[PDB]
DNA sequence: TCGCCCCCCTTCGGTGCTTTGCACCGAAGGGGGGC
């Protein structure tokens, strides 16, 4: 049926006409599983016939359904979604299994032709126009326009789920202790009532929402678990993620790592410890789609590593909102974080990973800054709330880093876990000078309209050095002057240098870097013992300053 | 009652903000407030064909423990229509910053009894998440002033000024300023004497429909040098490099004597003897320091600008200018919650009273620049708001090449 | 040969700095998943 709620006005961008584009050829199989349709269509008022006086056209085609036999009617409105006014998506996430409680009786609904059960705003129709081609040659096809939410329209989606949350707002407000989730026009409805009043309310909301035009046939009316709901299995006590298929190739190309590195994320919401690195690595400074990438030794690792955690069964439970959100974190390597968010030890809610390398230059404390920021937000998602962390990072160390770093930073209630690699700070620079040891005047510079400079010192015991560089920058020659310092210098060493970019970078302590050469003084300054680092500015004649300023000349 | 007619400004769209995650008791008290509003019809209930949105919070001060929502309408402000254009904005009063005790009142509520222009109310969209995304956002719309919207008080300018008519009149040594949605009540009255009368003020204001300042007590904390009875190498590179910078905001800083002092390639750790010219130098350079900078003077046509540096141990140091090195105002903001152990929460409070002086000084925030991670601030900086209005911010990462705040 | 949503990984290009490259960041390409 077609709802009789209110059409929603919507209005095509200002200045802009609609759409004309023609009718391209279709298969015979396709043009009659659209006559179906539209004959059929047209019978229940879905769309209308119209003539020349509109002038408006755009293509349809169809794909099949995944309830095997059934074809679904598209229309390639690319040109009117462009034409069509800008929409708010009330649609603001995803649901995920493990935000539900455990519930007595659920059942999982589906309404029937859902967008075409939803009426199209009156004024706005002409736009919608179409045409089946029927065998192309032999026939101009006829011509329709739409009386209801056709399905490749952009605003189809919001005033269905608009449309929909009116319809379910008195059955909610009348039923607060039914919980209704609604995605689209997928119905979860979990109550604690006997299945008897279960089924009582079920039938009562069935009927509310044929009432509004909504179908709710029994081929997609799930009554007994396990229940297929957002590609998970909800059990009573526990859910879990749908068979996940992983590519398997001989020869793989671009596209075939896209796919599994996209397999294997959708994987790690429930299958711990998940690494996409090495495999996402291969896609780096590809030119096609088709071509094709050797799979390298450390990619094939990974890609056995993950088989195996995805062969052994795994399951999430559901939330007790009664017990505490506990996420636990551990390091992985190369960037790569793993996470466990439980109430009860060994019953896990989900998993995930994080993995972003954000910035040229960074260190593990912030990465595991970065990654409980995540797991907070999206546990805010999921369960309205922060959850506790356990962490593999010292109190003292962490205690460290927030007195040191000059950013403000934090991370709520923790608790430190002792699983190995721990997270540390790999050097740390001193406060004060260093008695005893030497002072290294540093400076570099470059010509910077040819790619020459060079980077040199001077010391307090008389040593002196200049290397000449060739395709380099200013900022560059600066950091190979500390490279060499330290380089030259024992395990304590004192370096004044007049980059204030140099310094910016070193006194963040970070220890791994896209740069090849912060990663050589990254390297140095792990060897070293103790380290003092010190600014003055640059051509006012400081001390050792300018003596080494002299120098690079 | 008749609308203003109000529009954005000239070729300007509506803002288009993201609603972010809310926890599981904000959203419950926005809905319990929305309820409300909506059955007072203050709000309405829209659907998606409004592409605009703003996005919504909820604060609770912990001296009154009940729920405030909070809307970021700061795009909505920034597009809105200047109103001193279409002469309706809000003179500063000089006085209210030579007050020894300043109560800061919501009276936001006073909005919700003048409808808003009906073209208008589209702009002002917010959507109300769900946990686990049970539900799409729910959305509603204004059809009054709403608080935190810069044309409310300029719209409301007549009406409130005819309401504290009798009580400014009964009490001329008291001045009121508003700002947005909040009363800056400022006198130099007994701190209990001044709290009775912004509770006669309170109760004259129901007739229709915080926590005490100390501008008084608010001190500038200059460019100070170190002291001491010897000296090192790195401590005239330290005081050399400081004063260098400092010579950009103050006027005949030197630093030929002790830069000399400097000669040669020396050991960081070696003692320097001061010259008595150098000394002299010195002392000359702790003068300038010491005494406020000639020639700056606030540019009312011009921003503020409020930098802020983490210095250690719950101290923060900040700048308030409008041009680089023309500093209006230097300060340290000190916390006091007692466990000493949350940066973020410390600076959030920092910006917030950083804010609440340049209100009372100047009658605008300034826009900040925080030293902080933007997805940091963003995790958790709500939780600590505690004002109905929100300043500018832009994130930025300066590493201190000298201790110069402190 | 379509639509809307969330996620991750890679690439690209605009911004502003007392720069001449560099770091930051939002947007868009690819992929996964939902209806
Ligand atoms: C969520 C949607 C509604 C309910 O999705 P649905 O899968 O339950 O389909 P519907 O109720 O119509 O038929 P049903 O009677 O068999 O249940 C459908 O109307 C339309 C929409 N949707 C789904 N997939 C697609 C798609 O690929 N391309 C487009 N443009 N829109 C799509
Ligand atoms: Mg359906």
């Amino acid at each position: 049926p077609i709802s009789p709620i209110e059409t929603v006005p919507v209005k095509l961008k200002p200045g802009m006409d609609g759409p004309k584009v023609k009718q391209w050829p279709l298969t015979e199989e396709k043009i009659k599983a659209l006559v179906e349709i539209c004959t059929e269509m047209e019978k229940e008022g879905k769309i209308s016939k119209i003539g020349p006086e509109n002038p408006y056209n755009t293509p349809v085609f169809a794909i099949k359904k995944k309830d095997s036999t059934k074809w679904r009617k598209l229309v390639d409105f690319r040109e009117l979604n462009k034409r069509t006014q800008d929409f708010w998506e009330v649609q603001l996430g995803i649901p995920h299994p493990a935000g539900l409680k455990q519930k007595k009786s659920v059942t999982v609904l589906d309404v029937g032709d859902a967008f075409y059960s939803v009426p199209l705003d009156k004024d706005f129709r002409k736009y919608t126009a179409f045409t089946i081609p029927s065998i192309n040659n032999e026939t101009p096809g006829i011509r329709y326009q739409y009386n209801v939410l056709p399905m490749g329209w952009k605003g189809s989606p919001a005033i269905f789920q608009s449309s929909m949350t009116k319809i379910l707002e008195p059955f909610r407000k009348q039923n607060p202790d039914i919980v209704i989730y609604q995605y689209m026009d997928d119905l979860y409805v979990g109550s604690d009532l006997e299945i008897g009043q279960h089924r009582t309310k079920i039938e009562e909301l069935r009927q509310h929402l044929l009432r509004w035009g909504f179908t709710t046939p029994d081929k997609k009316h799930q009554k007994e678990p396990p229940f297929l709901w957002m590609g998970y299995e909800l059990h009573p006590d526990k859910w879990t993620v749908q068979p996940i298929v992983l590519p398997e190739k001989d020869s793989w190309t671009v596209n075939d790592i896209q796919k599994l590195v996209g397999k294997l994320n959708w994987a790690s919401q429930i299958y711990a410890g998940i690494k996409v690195r090495q495999l996402s690595k291969l896609l780096r400074g590809t030119k096609a789609l088709t071509e094709v990438v050797p799979l390298t030794e450390e990619a094939e690792l990974e890609l056995a590593e993950n088989r195996e955690i995805l062969k052994e069964p795994v399951h999430g439970v559901y939330y007790d909102p009664s017990k505490d959100l506990i996420a636990e974190i551990q390091k992985q390597g190369q960037g790569q974080w793993t996470y466990q968010i439980y109430q009860e030890p060994f019953k896990n809610l989900k998993t995930g990973k994080y993995a972003r390398m954000k910035g040229a230059h960074t260190n593990d404390v912030k990465q595991l800054t970065e990654a409980v920021q995540k797991i907070a937000t999206e546990s805010i998602v999921i369960w309205g709330k922060t959850p506790k962390f356990k962490l593999p990072i010292q109190k003292e160390t962490w205690e460290a880093w927030w007195t040191e770093y000059w950013q403000a930073t934090w991370i709520p209630e923790w608790e430190f876990v002792n699983t190995p690699p721990l997270v540390k700070l790999w050097y740390q620079l001193e406060k004060e000078p260093i008695i005893g040891a030497e002072t290294f005047y540093v400076d570099g510079a470059a010509n910077r309209e040819t790619k020459l400079g060079k980077a040199g010192y001077v010391t307090d015991r008389g040593r002196q050095k200049v290397v000449p560089l060739t395709d380099t920058t200013n900022q560059k020659t600066e950091l190979q002057a500390i490279h060499l310092a330290l380089q030259d210098s024992g395990l304590e060493v004192n370096i004044v240098t007049d980059s204030q970019y140099a310094l910016g970078i070193i006194q963040a302590q970070p220890d791994k870097s896209e740069s090849e050469l912060v990663s050589q003084i990254i390297e140095q300054l792990i060897k070293k013992e103790k380290v003092y680092l010190a600014w003055v500015p640059a051509h006012k004649g400081i001390g050792g300053n300018e003596q080494v300023d002299k120098l690079v000349s | 009652i008749e609308t203003v007619p109000v529009k954005l400004k000239p070729g300007m769209d509506g803002p288009k903000v993201k609603q972010w995650p809310l926890t599981e008791e904000k959203i419950k008290a926005l809905v319990e407030i929305c309820t409300e509003m909506e059955k007072e019809g203050k709000i309405s209930k829209i659907g998606p064909e409004n592409p605009y949105n703003t996005p919504v919070f909820a604060i609770k001060k912990k001296d009154s423990t009940k729920w405030r929502k909070l809307v970021d309408f700061r795009e909505l402000n920034k597009r809105t229509q200047d109103f001193w254009e279409v002469q309706l904005g809000i003179p500063h009063p000089a006085g209210l910053k030579q007050k020894k005790s300043v109560t800061v009142l919501d009276v936001g509520d006073a909005y919700f009894s003048v409808p808003l222009d009906k073209d208008f109310r589209k702009y002002t969209a917010f959507t109300i998440p769900s946990i686990n995304n049970e539900t799409p956002g729910i959305r509603y719309q204004y059809n009054v002033l709403p608080q935190g919207w810069k044309g409310s008080p300029a719209i409301f300018q007549s009406s409130m000024t005819k309401i504290l008519e009798p009580f400014r009149k009964q009490n001329p040594d008291i001045v009121i300023y508003q700002y947005m949605d909040d009363l800056y009540v400022g006198s130099d009255l007994e701190i209990g004497q001044h709290r009775t009368k912004i509770e006669e003020l309170r109760q004259h204001l129901l007739r229709w429909g915080g926590y005490e300042l100390h501008p008084d007590k608010w001190t500038v904390q200059p460019i100070v040098l170190p002291e001491k009875d010897s000296w090192t190498v790195n401590d005239i590179q330290k005081l050399v490099g400081k004063l260098n910078w400092a010579s950009q905001i103050y006027a005949g800083i030197k630093v030929r004597q002790l830069s000399k002092l400097l000669r040669g390639t020396k050991a960081l750790t070696e003692v320097v003897p001061l010259t008595e010219e150098a000394e002299l130098e010195l002392a000359e350079n702790r003068e300038i320091l010491k005494e406020p900078v000639h020639g700056v003077y606030y540019d009312p046509s011009k921003d503020l600008i409020a930098e802020i540096q983490k210095q250690g141990q719950g101290q923060w140091t900040y700048q308030i200018y409008q041009e680089p090195f023309k500093n209006l105002k230097t300060g340290k903001y000190a916390r006091m919650k007692g466990a000493h152990t949350n940066d973020v929460k410390q600076l959030t409070e920092a910006v917030q009273k950083i804010a609440t002086e340049s209100i009372v000084i100047w009658g605008k925030t300034p826009k900040f620049k925080l030293p902080i991670q933007k997805e940091t601030w963003e995790a958790w900086w709500t939780e600590y708001w505690q004002a109905t209005w929100i300043p500018e911010w832009e994130f930025v990462n300066t590493p201190p090449l000298v201790k110069l705040w402190y």
